[PDB]
């Protein structure tokens, strides 16, 4: 707040500052535009899916383990173990206030959960349109065919690739 | 779809808000720069001719200095905001030029770079201080559930599809392309042989039709 | 102390407003009083049902002018929940398609001012 | 705030909230000692220019109203503090040269 | 956002846009005022 910062609790200071016209208003407007566009960036980067997907209770993904990236139902906020480690690592009264984000961390976790579930269960079809359920072995076969590698490679070394991915 | 875009552009005034905000922001900056001439900046008046017509130079230089400092601060702030806005606009224009070069002059395989769905091609349209793209995209509509398998045994060998995947309608197995349901008889022309049936997880039993056998049925008659 | 934010629809639609007192408790403010993490909200009725965000407030709360009509406050709806019928031998292959045209608008230039 | 008679749909920051004070609290030490300015200003003999006297004054309450009231002072110039608002301020030490 | 749209919602054929090696697919993870990507890539190991 410009008046709170430059002239806190002073009528005389506010009258003096009023001779500078709209210098005060422009600063608040730029900061407000910044505060709007950061929520705009958050929505642009996270709200890329139209529906909130969720994984089936049976984790039959052909040996691939996703329990370290899927959300943990036991936590107060449904966040993954990897998400939790990240949160732990990253750590007045003169009119300087902090506005809360529009999207809370639980909603960011829900968006990441929806995107991850859609990816795991459907490949790119959930991003292209309505989700198409694909078993994860043939989804990995699609990805292997996408890099010029014949799918025979994935099926005959599925156990090796699953173990390497888990490691 | 073209008619729907025409109706939407005729009905919704907030579609071009992305250009209207730029025009409005330029208007706000210009109006603020004009209105900052009305501020006294601590002097006796905001009118330079009033100061000159009332004061001799020994006090006029001080008052004029106050006006010059205030107006220089306003001009520097305006130019800084104009530079930042011009940089953002430059970034947007670079994105638009990239979109044109990779999406109108060719076909883009980047997902959601040219609208939602499988992009095909785009149209450029002129706009006031902007450009409007009409992205033509391919979106699947109607879906069906099928029973699948990664490979198929024929004589102990494992067959994998050259194109498409193996699907079943419940009684028979077919191979069809990924983005459209077009069932075809599983033949040796459609599949290739690699490995055996003892390593793949989920192989099913079927027969793979071989194109040469029928000509050979004519041959037993031929013999 | 805190910022005072006014939540209103278009003036041609209604003249009813809802006032958000930012970063304060609902005690010092001098019915229809709700408390969010963005501050004290007065004039908006709390609704259990979730809708798409129209006027953002903060901390997942958005306001709208709905039904008789009044300003309501609600938690954001992130989209319709849609579980996938995943299985290890089930595939969904489309049998029909549609051709859709989407409009993407990007700024190019601004007013070539000179002072 | 928008300088317009029509407001678009949305949220706008218009003003700021402040809790106004109810009453004023004035706190000073409850010393009632009269202050020795009288012997400083009304002494029979004043010291020399080079040997200017210096009186350390503490533990008193000072109205300064006699200093305002006396018109015998031909010259009265205060520099660091304005003369009128002297009794409202409590100071650590005062020197009377 | 570009990385998400071209790398999580699909498969990217751009070299080193989604980590070192032949990119396959990626995972999004939430971060404080940021996003963390887990790019799964295909790297050849033994040569002849
Ligand atoms: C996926 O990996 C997790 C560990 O990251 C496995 O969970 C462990 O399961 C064993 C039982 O075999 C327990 O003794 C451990 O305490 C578990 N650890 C954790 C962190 O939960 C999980 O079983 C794996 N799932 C699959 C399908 O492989
Ligand atoms: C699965 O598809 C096959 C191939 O079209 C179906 O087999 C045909 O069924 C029709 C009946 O509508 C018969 O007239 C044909 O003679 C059948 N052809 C063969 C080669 O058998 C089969 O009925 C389909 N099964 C299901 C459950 O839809
Ligand atoms: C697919 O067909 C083969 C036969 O061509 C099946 O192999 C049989 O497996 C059983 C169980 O081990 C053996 O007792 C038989 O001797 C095998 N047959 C032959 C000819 O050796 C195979 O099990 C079938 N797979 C499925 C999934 O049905
Ligand atoms: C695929 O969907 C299109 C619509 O998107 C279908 O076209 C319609 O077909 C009906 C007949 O059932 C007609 O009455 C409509 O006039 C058609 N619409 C248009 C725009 O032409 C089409 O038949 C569907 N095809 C399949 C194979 O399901
Ligand atoms: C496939 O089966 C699932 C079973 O849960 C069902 O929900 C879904 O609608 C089916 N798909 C189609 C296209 O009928
Ligand atoms: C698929 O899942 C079913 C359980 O629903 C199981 O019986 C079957 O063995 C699985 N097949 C493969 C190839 O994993
Ligand atoms: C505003 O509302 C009035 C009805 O009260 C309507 O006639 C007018 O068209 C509306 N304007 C817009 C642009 O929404
Ligand atoms: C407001 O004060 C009450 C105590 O009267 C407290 O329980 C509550 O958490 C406070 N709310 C906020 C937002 O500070
Ligand atoms: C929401 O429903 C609960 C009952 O489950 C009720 O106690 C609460 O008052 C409701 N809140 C609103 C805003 O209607
Ligand atoms: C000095 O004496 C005069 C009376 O002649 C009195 O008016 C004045 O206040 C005295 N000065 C001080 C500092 O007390
Ligand atoms: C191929 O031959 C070269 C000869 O200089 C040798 O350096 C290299 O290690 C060989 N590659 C392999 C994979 O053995």
């Amino acid at each position: 707040d410009c008046t709170m910062y430059i002239c806190g609790d002073s009528t005389e200071c506010s009258n003096l500052l009023l001779q500078y016209g709209s210098f005060c208003t422009q600063l608040n407007r730029a900061l407000t535009g910044i505060a709007v566009e950061q929520d705009k960036n958050t929505q642009e980067v996270f709200a890329q899916v139209k529906q909130i997907y969720k994984t089936p209770p049976i984790k039959d993904f052909g040996g691939f383990n996703f329990s370290q990236i899927l959300p943990d139902p036991s936590k107060p906020s449904k966040r993954s173990f990897i998400e939790d480690l990240l949160f732990n690592k990253v750590t007045k009264f003169n009119g300087l206030t902090v506005l809360p984000p529009l999207l809370t961390d639980e909603m960011i976790a829900q968006y990441t959960s929806a995107l991850l579930a859609g990816t795991i269960t459907s490949g790119w079809t959930f991003g292209a349109g309505a989700a198409l359920q694909i078993p994860f072995a043939m989804q990995m076969a699609y990805r292997f065919n996408g890099i010029g590698v014949t799918q025979n490679v994935l099926y005959e070394n599925q156990k090796l690739i699953a173990n390497q991915f888990n490691s | 779809a073209i008619g729907k875009i025409q109706d939407s552009l005729s009905s919704t005034a907030s579609a071009l808000g992305k250009l209207q905000d730029v025009v409005n922001q330029n208007a706000q900056a210009l109006n603020t720069l004009v209105k900052q001439l009305s501020s006294n900046f601590g002097a006796i008046s905001s009118v330079l001719n009033d100061i000159l017509s009332r004061l001799d130079p020994p006090e006029a230089e001080v008052q004029i200095d106050r006006l010059i400092t205030g107006r220089l601060q306003s001009l520097q702030t305006y130019v800084t905001q104009q530079l930042i806005r011009a940089a953002e606009i430059r970034a947007s224009a670079n994105l638009a030029a990239t979109k044109m070069s990779e999406c109108v002059l060719g076909q883009s395989k980047r997902v959601d770079f040219c609208g939602k769905g499988y992009h095909l091609m785009s149209f450029p349209q002129s706009a006031p201080h902007g450009v409007v793209f009409l992205h033509v995209t391919y979106v699947p509509a109607q879906e069906k559930n099928f029973t699948t398998a990664p490979a198929i045994c024929h004589d102990g060998k494992a067959h994998f599809p050259r194109e498409g995947v193996f699907v079943s309608n419940g009684t028979h197995w077919f191979v069809t392309q990924r983005n459209f349901y077009e069932p075809q008889i599983i033949t040796t022309d459609n599949t290739f042989v690699s490995g055996n049936c003892d390593v793949v997880i989920g192989i099913v039993n079927n027969t793979v039709y071989d194109p040469l056998q029928p000509e050979l049925d004519s041959f037993k008659e031929e013999l | 102390f805190g910022g005072v934010s006014v939540i209103t629809p278009g003036t041609n639609t209604s003249n009813q407003v809802a006032v958000l007192y930012q970063d304060v408790n609902c005690t010092e403010v001098p019915s229809n009083v709700f408390q969010t993490r963005a501050g004290c909200l007065i004039g908006a009725e709390h609704v259990n049902n979730s809708y798409e965000c129209d006027i953002p407030i903060g901390a997942g709360i958005c306001a709208s002018y709905q039904t008789s009509q009044s300003i309501i406050a609600y938690t954001m709806s992130l989209g319709a929940e849609n579980s996938v019928a995943y299985s290890n031998n089930s595939i969904a292959i489309p049998t029909n398609f549609t051709i859709s045209v989407t409009t993407e608008i990007l700024p190019v230039s601004m007013t070539k001012t000179s002072v | 705030t928008l300088k317009s008679f029509t407001v678009e749909k949305g949220i706008y920051q218009t003003s700021n909230f402040r809790v106004q004070p109810t009453e004023s609290i004035v706190r000073f030490p409850n010393i009632t000692n009269l202050c020795p300015f009288g012997e400083v200003f009304n002494a029979t003999r004043f010291a020399s220019v080079y040997a200017w006297n210096r009186k350390r004054i503490s533990n008193c309450v000072a109205d300064y109203s006699v200093l305002y009231n006396s018109a015998s002072f031909s010259t009265f110039k205060c520099y660091g503090v304005s003369p009128t608002k002297l009794n409202d301020l409590c100071f650590t030490n005062v020197y009377a040269d």
